């Protein structure tokens, strides 16, 4: 229930933050604002005369006789030239970061959305639960839910407990001890739990590792005979 | 043609010299970038432009020890927007 | 490498100068400037984009206690020297003397000359050296003293040689293993940092791929300023003679080849550098990856963070770019 109420509380909070002008999709914008400045330039640079007497093609013509409206046309035609190849080329060029982008949002959908990925901060900051996707223009959007620690708390430690001249480590976890008693709780999460010798392996004596201590072991068999 | 009134705030920066603002001791998040660590921005004193160096962080120091841990007690669900 | 160098150029002061009617002229061309102004100021903010990207992994400036134990491993070589005024490790200084720049456009109260008196200079980057090296100690500090748990939410601490059992733990070795053998261990480890730094030491001249971007700028800028001496078909390379031995009539027909020409020299250099500036950002956003998932956790994707099964990683700083020791 309190995962289930802290799930509910992220997302309304996500929901709240995007209806009030989050203006976080700056980066959708940037694109359309790109292609409109480009396309505007572009018709803007019409009015240039390029060193021409005029910029307009029907006042040469009208002005001039055909042998002098020839040359005075051509230097239009190269500029006009220039200008489209400019335009041509700056366009190749973003659409490669624009593949770039897309094939990295491929590889996302493919890794946090089907599946659970344990790449560092690939989907998101934290321990990678889940995600989901949502379109917008010209864009996708993940949202990441991640599991977070919190409240923790200082433990004295050491690597190995010491009975009957061996040496036992923890299977799966770490001893800790709140001031006089030892106990073996998983790394993530503080659950201590007793040491016996089915949550604890042995190997080799106590004058190898360097910070054992004497602590004991329960055994259950004996108790459980009698 | 026009004229900015070297009477006022003078400061000398590696990018250069910048004028019609103070320096000041404080550190705070960069606002408006000049360079070479330098920034700038609007802030109330009346109400000014200031120039400072830009911060990178609050410090933190780790109670690191031979035989000490720490161990979390409790979590939190986290749900972060990304946008491509 | 990360980032390269920041230029700005004055098209009317290249291609024209001093002279009144070749801009006059000029006036008659559109907006060529403002779009080679616009690409040219898009790649500097990109560059310092790249930086704060890689670099800005860390929540807070974490320190390392004043007792330096870590089960018998020395970390002497990496962190901070206090000595230096910058406060660099032996082997940052060692990155920073083999990589020579040309200039990081201080103040210039030869070549360099040439290029500026021709409208063509360079701008510092948004974060000195020394913000560079407080980022990566604090890094560096933080993998020490708290392991991974410090990147996926508050750090944690936990002695340097439990972290170790964790890590042999996490290749299909068990931790009884390390815990008996911590000395050999701590042993071979002393002796490879030893092995790196005196290689490095001993002029390895290992770092060409950052010498070549510093290489490749200044070549373009020289070919860009050695330009101007050439004539366009026109009757002369300088427009002083142009004007005073021709009426304005014929001046204009010579001017216009020389400003073609100009034009054309801009284009073509500003074109190159959007080119070589898409492939530093694909480099810096693999340096960023690789920052993300070697140094902050352990990886099991093959050969991504060294050879063999990864077990660590630590990153240094060097002119222009990032060095990872795995
Ligand atoms: C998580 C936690 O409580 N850590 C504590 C730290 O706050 C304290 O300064 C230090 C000194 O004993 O011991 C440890
Ligand atoms: C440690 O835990 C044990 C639980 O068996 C408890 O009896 C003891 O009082 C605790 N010691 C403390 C909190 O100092
Ligand atoms: C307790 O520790 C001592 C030395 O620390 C050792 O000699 C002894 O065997 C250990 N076990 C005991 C006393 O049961
Ligand atoms: C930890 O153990 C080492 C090894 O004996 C010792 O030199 C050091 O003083 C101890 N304390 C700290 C804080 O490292
Ligand atoms: C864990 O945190 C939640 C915060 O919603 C709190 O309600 C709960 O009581 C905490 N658990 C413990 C054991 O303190
Ligand atoms: C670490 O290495 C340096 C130089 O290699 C050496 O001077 C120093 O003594 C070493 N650290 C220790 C604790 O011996």
């Amino acid at each position: 229930k309190l995962i289930a109420n802290q799930f509910n509380s992220a997302i309304g909070k996500i929901q709240d933050s995007l209806s009030s002008t989050a203006s976080a999709l700056g980066k959708l914008q940037d694109v359309v604002n790109h292609n409109a400045q480009a396309l505007n330039t572009l018709v803007k640079q019409l009015s240039s005369k390029f060193g021409a007497i005029s910029s307009v093609l029907n006042d040469i013509l009208s002005r001039l006789d055909p042998p002098e409206a020839e040359v005075q046309i051509d230097r239009l035609i190269t500029g006009r030239l220039q200008s489209l190849q400019t335009y041509v080329t700056q366009q190749l060029i973003r659409a490669a970061e624009i593949r770039a982008s897309a094939n990295l949002a491929a590889t996302k959908m493919s890794e946090c959305v089907l599946g659970q990925s344990k790449r560092v901060d690939f989907c998101g900051k934290g321990y990678h639960l889940m995600s989901f996707p949502q379109s917008a223009p010209h864009g996708v959007v993940f949202l990441h839910v991640t599991y977070v620690p919190a409240q923790e708390k200082n433990f004295t430690t050491a690597p190995a407990i010491c009975h009957d001249g061996k040496a036992h480590f923890p299977r799966e976890g770490v001893f800790v001890s709140n001031g006089t008693h030892w106990f073996v709780t998983q790394r993530n999460f503080y659950e201590p739990q007793i040491i016996t010798t089915d949550n604890t392996f042995v190997s080799g004596n106590c004058d190898v590792v360097i910070g054992i201590v004497n602590n004991t072991v329960y055994d259950p068999l004996q108790p459980e005979l009698d | 043609t026009w004229r900015v009134s070297t009477g006022s705030n003078v400061f000398q920066t590696r990018a250069g010299c910048l004028i019609g603002a103070e320096y000041v001791n404080n550190s705070y998040e960069c606002d408006i970038p000049i360079g070479a660590g330098i920034c700038a921005s609007y802030q109330t004193q009346s109400q000014s432009i200031i120039a400072y160096t830009m911060s990178l962080g609050a410090e933190n120091s780790v109670a690191y020890s031979n035989n000490s841990i720490a161990i979390p007690t409790n979590f939190t669900i986290s749900v972060t927007t990304e946008i491509l | 490498p990360v980032s390269m160098t920041k230029t700005s150029v004055d098209c009317t002061m290249y291609i024209c100068g001093d002279s009144t009617e070749c801009s006059n002229l000029l006036l008659q061309y559109g907006s060529f400037c403002t779009q080679l102004k616009r690409a040219l100021t898009g790649i500097a903010v990109e560059q310092d984009k790249n930086t704060q990207e890689v670099f800005a992994q860390v929540k807070q400036i974490y320190k390392t206690p004043p007792i330096k134990y870590f089960g018998g491993f020395n970390f002497s070589q990496i962190l901070p020297d206090p000595s230096k005024p910058s406060k660099r490790s032996f082997i940052e200084d060692l990155l920073f003397n083999k990589v020579t720049l040309a200039d990081a456009g201080f103040i210039k109260q030869d070549l360099i000359c040439a290029q500026k008196f021709n409208g063509l200079t360079v701008l510092p980057p948004l974060l000195t050296d020394e913000m560079i090296a407080q980022y990566t100690s604090a890094l560096l500090a933080g993998t020490i003293t708290s392991g991974w748990t410090f990147g996926a939410g508050a750090a944690l601490q936990i002695p340097f040689a439990m972290q170790m059992a964790y890590r042999f733990n996490g290749i299909g070795v068990t931790q009884n293993v390390l815990y008996e053998n911590q000395k050999l261990i701590a042993n071979q480890f002393n002796s490879a940092i030893g092995k790196i730094q005196d290689s490095l030491s001993s002029t390895a001249s290992a770092l060409g791929k950052l010498q070549d971007v510093v290489n490749h700028n200044a070549q373009a800028l020289n070919t860009l300023v050695k330009q101007l001496s050439s004539k366009f078909g026109a009757i002369s390379s300088v427009l002083n003679d142009i004007l005073s031995r021709l009426d304005p009539p014929e001046a204009e027909v010579q001017i216009d080849r020389l400003i073609t020409g100009r034009l054309q020299s801009l284009q073509t250099y500003v074109t190159q550098q959007l080119i070589r500036a898409a492939e530093i950002r694909a480099s810096a956003n693999l340096a960023a990856t690789k920052m993300s998932e070697c140094v902050l956790g352990q990886s099991k994707r093959v050969d991504f963070c060294g050879k063999g099964y990864h077990l660590m990683s630590f990153p240094q700083s060097a002119p222009h770019g990032v060095v990872f020791l795995h």
